[PDB]
């Protein structure tokens, strides 16, 4: 019987000197005094089968408390608590309907924080008064004398109380009453007030005795529970020694209908006592989930409940344990995947933890998947349970991607490769071919294209046997899939290999030349000035490696430079057209800011090019191109971008070396900026500290610029150009050479070495 | 450009037979989850919002829109956006409607014709089984604003809809036990809010009462040189009338009852708040609301005919749970004037409320006003308003049962003057409400006590002289000075005994032998 009542009163007190307090610190002395955790135990579960349960968060923080051992968890599994607290889910989650303010709210909202109400209702009295009240009700009358009173009333001695009716246009919720008393003479105001609501404005009734008043300052009655409220009726009772009322002011602090404890009560106590069962100790969780497992509906109101706002200050923890019961057993995996892809973010990261985590049911999951991406790509291909194959999420495509990446660069158990069939090259390509190139998802598909042919070079050079590469003719699609293609290693080596870079590059050169003769004078193949533009883009995204860039910087190229620098500045306006003329301008830009980002070589040779240029300058208005390139190419600051891997949470279309989630990041930022702003936008205490694979056990200064750091890795063998700088973030404790390199010398500097400053001042 | 062309067409193509098809239509095509277009669907839907209302002169808007809701819901024979929109939609239309129904107040918290009958029914009970499924993906702003608009189109159709084609006893069952019981009712998350709880009342109540029925004229003077002032003067005018013109264009528009099965449903409650499955207060606050609305007096009769099993279940659970709040006290003292209205289908049911003794305990915790949670206990008094609810509810006891038998009530109330004033009573102590003991006093100051037992008069005179006598010896040692005070009180008890001592003994002798006799 004690025992029901004091844990009643657990479940009936508030949350954070308190008598709820002093009940935690007993039951917890009752704990520690407690010999054998059953007829602790005992009292507990008939309070939750008698009771639905009745929890709150002192409660919650006790379950908590009283399950540290792992003997504990042991017992709860033993005396079956784990079936009882998901029937608990099962009837909880069935039972409540959502409360938080959705898209309704939202767009209610423009249609037309405590807020006054006084001078919006209408006063009256049973008694015909000299003077009405409504000087009471206007939002602040001036106080700073208060020479007699505001509103007076004078009492009959027969009359002990006087009832003052405020008619509200509409009813409120109604947060707290104050009464402002005439501060001046006091001796007038009543000792008693009896407040009356009304929600429907007729049906008047008492809300509690009337409380005392004389000689009060200041009258507060505070709320406990916010009324709807549209008629209150004021019984003020006679002061103790007077016959007069003086009253200052009423105000009517509410809310309107649409202007921590509401979420503890719900499923997510229980959710985080399962995270507490399920992470606490990772040794017990496996059998103890296995019977927790079976239960009814337990998925579906997990995801459900996952999917709802209300995990947004607990979501890692529905993750976790998701994580940890699809891993438990297959099937009810399975099922899951199936749930949450047939019938967000955290979706992306289930998805990347399933495919990354290595287990006997990870081939199982990879070939569901490669299942439900074949069946979602065919029915999107071709034109209930269909609906998730309808809009597979791109960021879930690079999710696949990511894990495909890593699995290939990790050492797997299985055999990856074996599971990648021509037959899925082809059936990739005819989907890639399907959709134009406007929307995103063709860029996802050709980045897992970009995947796998580093996973296959051989699939690679099968692909290049499609597309007559061993006149030519390729269309925009093939450009795309190509370059997205392109960004790994091998799959550049082998477009190097093959002569369709030198082939396309002489043709577009040739046409150029073409251009500039019939301008001047106002196996060959052509390429209109449609394609020239996307073709320049595709060299820019095929920039990307190092490699690629050292070629680039190579006497292959330099006549495709002269040529486009020619044909764009001395072919004034076989005829270029403006939006052509812009396009393939922007990608001159793209181009030559990929020519010139970290490749010392080719930022001497392009300050050569330009000094070149000028110098052949006519003698002198300056074209549209070089005043563009003078305010675009040398006056920006060198941006590189960086990568960074974490084993904890760092808070999009990527190439699938930079992995998925959160866990991996991946910007490109000026260097100008230092390691304290990055780790900024991202007594022994915690301190993170950024490492290098290339550096052996030297965390780096917070303050130490990242154009320093590029000189450091391209004194430390890094080839030229290469654009991602891989950074992992660790976990140092702090009790409460690197700096002194040179850096880069810029693109700028470099140029206005040998004095082209003088030159473009007298160009201009 | 949106408005010019909509006012355009409105005035127009307003009064097209296709209109309300092609709105259906394009309503259908433009807000689907499907659709992928992004456009100003909040701009172009208020829009389209002004449109419709001046297209509200067309009757097949209406028909077309709710025929678009019958082939949308169908799937629960869920797409929650499309269903937003619209209800908030109509809502809109139809409060358009009740604005210009009233100048030519229930649903103002918001806002700061004839139908076919078949689809109507089948369009609100599709509704009603979408409001009996309603988990965390839906939230309770649209359930309330669907049930405000159930409310309205009910009122709209005509006939009023009953409840009878509308549930039957589990829907009914399902509905109650959801709106009442402490297990989905319990704390501050109560079903959607105190809005949702009031807007689900207001629907009921809705429900249940429709089923029982220019420019500066300013020119350049330095012009007057030309003979051509003429002809700026007339563009002039043209473009002010045109501008007139444009203006009245855009202002002007285009030109078998179910209360034999809810009080059985209301029974099934009583007999389920036993097992303390459901809070007592909710329950009778909801009931005489529904029953009142037929401002209080205690002249109204209460639609809701309750039942003996009804009564007993009340007055046992009510004795045995103690310390409830004034405002619960005076919430079940007005129920029980308005039962005490109510007549039961033959002795009467005044009769059988009082003769158990829990009704004596109940009215004994009301009038002792202990208030073991009271901080402020310093006027224990219940207010005017409740002690006038109070002689209200005593005068209706009277006024029913005097023709009967008042001797027997006589005999209740001097019990409970008896235990009132017995050793360790409230009377004594001076706690509970003066204002009420004045009051009940003076009441029963009024009453003829012709056949009344000795034994009993003689039990209370003793324990009143007894108790007065030990309070006059034992007087307090000061006064103080600066109205009713409880000195008001034993005058008044003083002044019943002198009445009492006036009677002839029943077998011209008088009761003043008697109370002689015991020295």
């Amino acid at each position: 019987q004690i025992m029901s009542q004091i844990l009643s009163a657990l479940g009936l007190c508030n949350s954070s000197i308190s008598v709820g307090d002093g009940l935690f610190t007993i039951l917890t002395t009752l704990s520690k005094k407690a010999s054998t955790v059953h007829m602790m135990l005992q009292p507990i579960l008939t309070y939750m089968a008698c009771g639905t349960c009745q929890l709150s968060e002192p409660l919650l923080w006790f379950i908590l408390r009283v399950l540290d051992t792992s003997d504990a968890l042991k017992a709860f599994h033993d005396m079956g608590g784990v079936q009882l607290i998901c029937n608990n889910m099962v009837t909880s989650t069935r039972a409540i309907v959502n409360t938080a303010r959705s898209m309704v709210s939202t767009i209610m909202k423009f249609l037309d924080g405590i807020h006054n109400f006084a001078p919006l209702g209408t006063i009256t009295s049973s008694s015909p008064t000299a003077q009405p009240a409504e000087v009471l009700l206007q939002a602040t009358p001036p106080h700073r004398r208060a020479r007699s009173a505001a509103w007076s009333y004078i009492f009959l001695p027969e009359e002990a109380w006087c009832d003052l009716t405020i008619h509200l246009p509409a009813a409120v919720l109604l947060k707290e009453i104050h009464i402002q008393p005439h501060l001046a003479s006091l001796a007038t105001c009543p000792s008693s007030v009896s407040v009356e609501v009304s929600a429907d404005g007729v049906n008047m009734l008492p809300l509690s005795t009337p409380v005392v008043t004389s000689g009060l300052t200041y009258i507060k009655i505070q709320l406990v529970k916010a009324e709807v409220a549209s008629a209150v009726c004021l019984r003020l009772h006679r002061p103790r020694d007077a016959s007069t009322l003086g009253l200052s002011q009423i105000k009517l602090l509410g809310l309107t209908a649409f202007g921590e404890d509401q979420v503890s009560k719900t499923s997510i106590g229980w959710l985080r006592l399962l995270h507490h069962c399920l992470t606490h100790i990772s040794d017990l969780e496996g059998m103890m989930a296995s019977a927790a497992a079976p239960t009814a509906n337990l998925l579906q109101t997990c995801a459900a409940l996952l999917m709802s706002p209300y995990c947004g200050m607990h979501s890692p923890n529905i993750e976790v344990v998701l994580v940890k019961i699809g891993l438990q057993s297959t099937r009810i995996g399975l099922k899951l995947i199936d749930i949450l892809l047939r019938n967000s973010d955290s979706t992306i990261d289930i998805l990347y933890q399933l495919g990354t985590t290595q287990d006997p049911g990870t081939k199982d999951r990879i070939q569901a998947l490669l299942k439900w991406v074949s069946d979602s790509a065919r029915v999107a291909a071709m034109k209930t349970v269909e609906y998730g194959l309808l809009m597979p999420s791109p960021s879930h495509l690079h999710c696949v991607a990511a894990i495909l990446w890593h699995s290939y660069e990790l050492l797997v158990e299985y055999d990856l490769p074996a599971l990648l069939d021509q037959e899925l090259f082809e059936l990739l390509f005819n989907w890639s071919m399907s959709l134009p190139c406007n929307m995103v998802l063709k860029k996802a598909v050709d980045s897992l294209l970009c995947s796998m042919c580093h996973v296959h070079p051989n699939y690679f050079s099968l692909l290049m046997g499609w597309m007559g590469i061993t006149p030519l003719a390729l269309t925009e699609s093939h450009l795309a899939t190509l370059a997205s293609s392109s960004q790994s290693p091998e799959a550049i080596k082998q477009l190097l290999d093959s002569g369709l870079p030198s082939l396309l590059v002489r043709s577009l050169a040739s046409f150029c030349f073409s251009h500039i003769s019939s301008s001047e004078s106002i196996n060959k193949m052509p390429i209109t000035a449609d394609l020239v533009a996307p073709i320049l883009r595709f060299l820019t995204e095929v920039g990307n490696s190092h490699i690629m860039k050292d070629w680039l910087g190579g006497s292959e190229v330099n006549p495709l430079w002269t040529a486009l620098l020619f044909l764009l500045c001395h072919s004034g306006s076989t005829g270029l057209t403006t939006q052509q003329r812009t396009a393939i301008e922007n990608a001159t830009v793209a181009f030559f800011l990929q020519c010139i980002s970290c490749h010392p070589n080719n930022q001497k040779l392009m300050a050569q090019v330009l000094c070149e240029l000028f110098q052949t300058s006519p003698q002198g208005n300056i074209s549209g191109f070089i005043r563009r390139l003078f305010l675009q190419l040398m006056l920006e600051d060198e941006k590189v971008t960086m990568f960074l891997q974490s084993p904890c949470p760092l808070y999009v279309i990527q190439h699938p070396m930079y992995g998925a989630g959160h866990k991996f990041r991946t910007l490109h930022l000026p260097v100008s900026t230092t390691l304290s702003d990055v780790l900024d936008r991202v007594i022994t205490v915690p301190v993170f500290h950024l490492f290098h694979k290339l550096l052996a056990g030297q965390p780096l200064p917070a303050e130490m610029t990242l154009a320093q750091l590029l000189t450091l890795l391209y004194d430390r063998k890094l080839p030229q150009g290469y654009r991602s700088i891989d950074l992992t973030v660790k976990l140092g404790s702090r009790v409460i050479s690197l700096l002194e390199t040179c850096p880069i010398q810029s693109p700028l500097q470099v140029f206005a070495g040998m004095g082209g400053l003088a030159l473009i001042a007298e160009r201009l | 450009i949106r408005l010019h062309t909509g006012l355009l067409l409105v005035q127009l193509c307003g009064g097209e037979r296709w209109w309300g098809q092609f709105l259906s239509n394009v309503l259908q095509e433009l807000y689907n989850s499907e659709q992928l277009l992004i456009f100003p669907q909040d701009r172009v839907f208020m829009l389209l919002s002004c449109i419709g209302q001046r297209s509200l002169s067309n009757s097949g808007v209406l028909e077309s829109l709710l025929n678009l809701l019958d082939n949308l819901l169908s799937p629960l024979q869920l797409d929650i956006p499309m269903i937003s929109w619209v209800v908030m939609l109509v809502s809109r239309l139809l409060d358009y409607v009740a604005t210009v129904e009233d100048e030519a107040n229930q649903w103002s918290f918001i806002n700061n014709f004839t139908l076919a009958h078949e689809r109507c029914i089948s369009v609100v009970q599709k509704l009603v089984l979408f409001l009996l499924s309603m988990d965390f993906t839906c939230h309770a702003d649209l359930l309330l604003f669907v049930c405000k608009v159930l409310a309205r189109i009910a009122n709209a159709t005509r006939p009023t809809i009953h409840l009878c084609e509308i549930v039957n006893e589990p829907q009914l069952e399902r509905l109650l036990l959801l709106l009442v019981g402490t297990d989905f009712n319990r704390g501050d998350i109560s079903w959607g809010g105190a809005w949702a709880q009031y807007s689900l009342t207001c629907m009921l109540q809705d429900i249940l009462a429709g089923e029982l029925l220019s420019v500066s004229q300013a020119l350049d003077a330095r012009l007057e040189v030309g003979l051509e002032q003429q002809a700026e003067l007339m563009l002039k005018m043209m473009s002010t009338l045109e501008a007139d013109s444009i203006l009245q264009a855009l202002t002007n528009t285009s030109p078998l009852s179910s209360v034999p099965m809810l009080n059985v449903c209301f029974n099934k409650l009583f007999s389920m708040l036993q097992v303390h499955h459901v809070q007592l207060e909710s329950l009778l606050q909801l009931w005489l609301t529904l029953s009142l609305n037929s401002l209080y007096n205690a002249n109204r009769i209460p639609v809701i005919s309750l039942n003996q099993a009804s009564i007993t279940s009340f007055l046992t659970v009510l004795a045995w749970y103690p310390n409830t709040l004034l405002r619960t006290w005076c919430l079940v003292l007005h129920s029980l004037t308005l039962m005490t209205n109510m007549q039961l289908n033959q002795e009467s049911t005044a009769h059988l409320l009082v003769s158990d003794p829990n009704l004596i305990h109940v009215l004994v915790k009301f009038l002792s006003g202990t208030s073991p949670h009271g901080t402020n206990q310093h006027s224990p008094q219940v207010g005017p308003t409740a002690t006038q609810a109070m002689q209200e509810f005593l005068t209706r006891l009277q006024v029913h049962l005097s023709s009967t038998c008042p001797q027997i009530f006589s005999e209740f109330l001097l019990k409970l003057i008896h235990i009132l004033s017995t050793e360790r009573g409230a009377f004594q102590t001076g706690q509970g409400p003066l204002d009420a003991q004045v009051k009940l006093l003076e009441f029963t100051l009024e009453q003829n006590f012709e056949v009344v037992s000795v034994s009993t008069i003689s039990a209370v005179i003793e324990s009143v002289t007894f108790l007065v006598h030990h309070y006059i010896t034992c007087s307090d040692k000061v006064m103080s000075r600066s109205e009713m005070t409880r000195d008001q009180l034993m005058f008044d008890l003083l002044k019943l005994v002198n009445i009492l001592v006036q009677l002839p003994l029943s077998g011209p002798a008088y009761v003043a032998d008697l109370v002689l006799a015991n020295q």
